[PDB]
């Protein structure tokens, strides 16, 4: 990645949970993730 | 086979509000450990949420739809944000 793109991702990695905005994708609970599939859309 | 679509204005707003690019949100599907849950049927497609690791640096949550066409699938990216503590816990240990 460019240095600037990498920097954006490292800044995001350091964001605290307090700084997350749930207005478009609300917070979940473990129970809502009971029927999840891992690797569902993985294409090699 | 899979292709990706989104509204360009929604992508710009998502970057402004949440700090996540849709071009990076697409990369959750390249993480073999991505974790996906189906929410509802909406406007002729299934809405899903997927957690995955982007560029080895950050776990993101992606809201998207899936539609099946003749010989290919289309994922529409709708929203994306950093995963929180519970969501990271499901991504690592679910």
């Amino acid at each position: 990645l460019s240095a600037q793109h990498e920097a954006e991702l490292k800044a995001l990695a350091k964001k605290s949970d307090d700084e997350i905005d749930y207005s478009d994708i609300p917070a979940s609970e473990d129970g809502q993730w009971s029927e999840a599939v891992r690797g569902k859309f993985f294409r090699p | 086979p899979m292709e990706f679509e989104w509204d360009a204005n929604k992508a710009k707003s998502n970057l402004r509000k949440h700090g996540v690019r849709f071009e990076d949100a697409v990369l959750v599907f390249d993480d073999p450990r991505h974790l996906s849950r189906q929410e509802r049927y909406e406007n002729g497609e299934y809405r899903w949420q997927t957690l995955g690791l982007v560029h080895g640096i950050v776990v993101i949550l992606v809201a998207h739809s899936v539609r099946f066409e003749s010989g290919f699938d289309v994922i529409r990216i709708i929203s994306a944000r950093k995963a929180d503590r519970k969501e990271r816990n499901r991504y690592e240990h679910g």
